[PDB]
């Protein structure tokens, strides 16, 4: 019912972060965990998600570079971004729907995270 | 208001009752997710597994009335009860004991069932004009049991497990079998006449050797269904081959094939309308999230709601037509809410699937409250036998045609599944209609036989 993310923060254009969502009381087994995010100025917008049995969705402009996927062990599901760019710049938040559906909207989501600051930088070594 | 021993009988109901909707509303999902199940193999497996709850009725009340008694007949149900739940909560240590565990709940359920209600009767002397108020206040009980269990059951299955549920509908027996020896002392006069007579061990060692191998039917029958159906296919056939050899009891028989419809229809709650509220409804209502598998308890909720009200307020073949009616109108209002009242997530509101429920227990109120009740007004033994049977049909076929609403666990936007529940629920909704017309029409003719 309440979900922790943890793992985000500052990476140079074409890195790589990793965020995770765990559950307190209710196993995270039985939800669709859906990653969402807000960049400035806009509204929260689905990323990525995994339903209770494996199934993935996905936003255009993120496939090839996210990966989410699910540790049934440690109860916990994981956002792997690669190719970061300055766009993906957001706050980041797990939600999670009971059963196998990733609806696109934050209303089809009840339980939510606090939410994770991810910063791309354009940043690159001086040639 | 009621003589003591109503009130024993109402809370020994109310917790087998919880016991059982315990699973049932959870049973579902228990197999998709924790065995695997695609929603297809859980749809007709919990149709084989219902078929079997309702089928085996019509033993225990034999074995209550002529073998055992009706009093050792709930403390033997009650006990055999009680052993399926734990070993199903043993399954997920073992989950190889599974089937072997539902058809331990079957059998248990065969023995007890039809003994508490007999055992009221008995409470009563015979033109008691508070019988009608009890049964009433029976059947509430029954539902307030399983608003309970389908409450909360996938509540607890979620924050604690399966393990946890099963021995708790386990639990739930144990205290409705200690309820009972508690109270045993209110019914030292009340049973059938072989609660009088000792027990014969003969007829005991009768009664737990057909159980035992009962057990291992049922969990080779929920394990093969493609078998099942034909057992099913054949003993119907065969039975209706023996009936028409041998005018009131054509009503009873066009009575029963309608009430084949209404079970097809109750079986969708537990399976295709269940995954539907997963799958394409809001899981929030009146501010507070739910759990969407809990939306089961809507039916008993509703039966609560309004057994007391309809017990306040034509006849047989006329009763039976408006819930057929409403059971139609319960699934056009599910398709109409997918059809047309949907989000552009594809997601409907929840009070679309509060008003589904409200008609197809509305439907319950009028058929199967007054189903056997009223066949027995037209009324033997072949005819009970043969309506457990029917409605053991209806149960498996009831889970096929849930299957047509079965979705791939790779699916995860609801706008893929909206439109398989909306044409599966529309076209239920418009077949029950036009049997509800066919019936409409009969009405006046089965009305003149029953004169
Ligand atoms: C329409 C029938 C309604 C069923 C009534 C539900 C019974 C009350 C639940 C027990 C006490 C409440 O305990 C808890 O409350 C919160 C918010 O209220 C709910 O919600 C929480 O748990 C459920 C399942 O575990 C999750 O699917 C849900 O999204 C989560 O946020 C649950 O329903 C219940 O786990
Ligand atoms: C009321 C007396 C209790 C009788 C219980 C006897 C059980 C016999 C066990 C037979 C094993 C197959
Ligand atoms: C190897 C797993 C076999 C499980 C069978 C369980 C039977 C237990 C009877 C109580
Ligand atoms: C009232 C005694 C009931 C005996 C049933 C036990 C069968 C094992
Ligand atoms: C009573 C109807 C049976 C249908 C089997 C396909």
């Amino acid at each position: 019912v309440q979900l922790v993310e943890s793992g985000g923060g500052l990476v140079q254009a074409g890195g790589s972060l990793r965020l995770s969502c765990a559950a307190s009381g209710p196993t995270l087994s039985n939800y669709a965990v859906g990653w969402f995010r807000q960049a400035p100025g806009k509204e929260r917008e689905f990323v990525a998600g995994i339903n209770w049995s494996s199934g993935l969705r996905y936003k255009d402009v993120v496939k090839g570079r996210f990966t989410v996927s699910r540790d049934n062990v440690k109860d916990t599901v994981y956002l792997q971004m690669n190719s970061l760019k300055p766009e993906d710049t957001a706050v980041y938040y797990c939600a999670a729907r009971f059963g196998g559906m990733l609806p696109l909207q934050p209303s089809g989501y009840a339980n939510w995270g606090q939410g994770t600051q991810v910063t791309v930088s354009s940043h690159h070594h001086h040639h | 208001q009621q003589p003591r021993p109503f009130f024993m009988i109402f809370f020994v109901e109310l917790w087998e009752r919880f016991g059982y909707y315990g699973v049932q509303g959870v049973l579902a999902v228990f197999f998709v997710k924790q065995l695997g199940f695609s929603q297809e193999q859980a749809f007709v497996t919990f149709g084989a597994f219902a078929a079997l709850v309702y089928g085996l009725i019509s033993i225990g009340g034999y074995v209550g009335d002529h073998l055992l008694g009706t009093k050792r007949t709930i403390v033997l149900g009650a006990l055999v009860l009680a052993i399926g739940y734990f070993m199903t909560g043993m399954s997920l240590l073992k989950p190889d004991l599974i089937f072997i565990a539902l058809g331990t709940i079957a059998v248990g359920n065969g023995l007890f069932k039809a003994n508490p209600a007999s055992l009221l009767s008995k409470c009563y002397p015979p033109k008691d004009p508070r019988l009608d108020g009890a049964f009433t206040l029976f059947y509430m009980s029954i539902n307030i049991g399983s608003l309970i269990a389908l409450s909360l059951a996938p509540v607890i299955a979620d924050r604690f497990g399966y393990s946890v549920t099963y021995n708790l509908c386990g639990a739930g027996l144990i205290i409705a079998l200690l309820v009972y020896i508690a109270c045993r002392g209110m019914v030292k006069d009340i049973g059938s006449e072989p609660d009088f007579r000792p027990m014969s061990f003969s007829k005991l060692l009768y009664v737990l050797l057909g159980s035992v191998v009962m057990i291992f039917v049922c969990a080779w029958l929920m394990h093969n269904v493609e078998v099942a159906n034909l057992v099913l296919i054949v003993l119907s056939i065969v039975v209706t081959i023996i009936f028409f050899r041998q005018n009131k009891m054509f009503v009873a028989f066009v009575l029963m094939l309608e009430a084949v419809v209404f079970y097809i229809l109750y079986a969708q709650m537990p399976t295709s309308l269940n995954f539907f509220a997963i799958n394409n409804v809001h899981h929030e209502i009146l501010g507070f999230s739910i759990n969407p598998v809990s939306f089961q308890a809507l039916n008993p909720f509703w039966v609560v709601l309004a057994s007391p009200i309809l017990a306040g307020i034509l006849s047989m073949p006329m009763k039976f037509t408006l819930g057929m009616f409403m059971c139609s109108l319960g699934f056009l209002t599910a398709a109409a809410a997918g059809m047309w009242f949907a989000d552009a997530q594809g997601l409907t509101s929840p009070w679309f699937i509060v008003l589904v429920y409200l008609f197809q227990s509305l439907g319950e109120l009028f058929i199967s409250a007054l189903g056997l009740a009223m066949i027995a007004a037209l009324v033997m033994g072949f005819i009970l036998g043969m309506w457990f049977l029917t409605q053991a049909a209806a149960f498996l076929l009831g889970g096929y045609v849930a299957t047509f609403t079965a979705v791939p666990d790779n699916i995860t936007d609801p706008l893929e599944t909206l439109p398989v529940y909306t044409n599966v629920f529309g076209k239920i909704g418009l077949v029950t209609l036009g049997v509800a017309v066919v019936m409409l029409l009969m009405v006046p003719w089965l009305k003149r036989m029953i004169a």
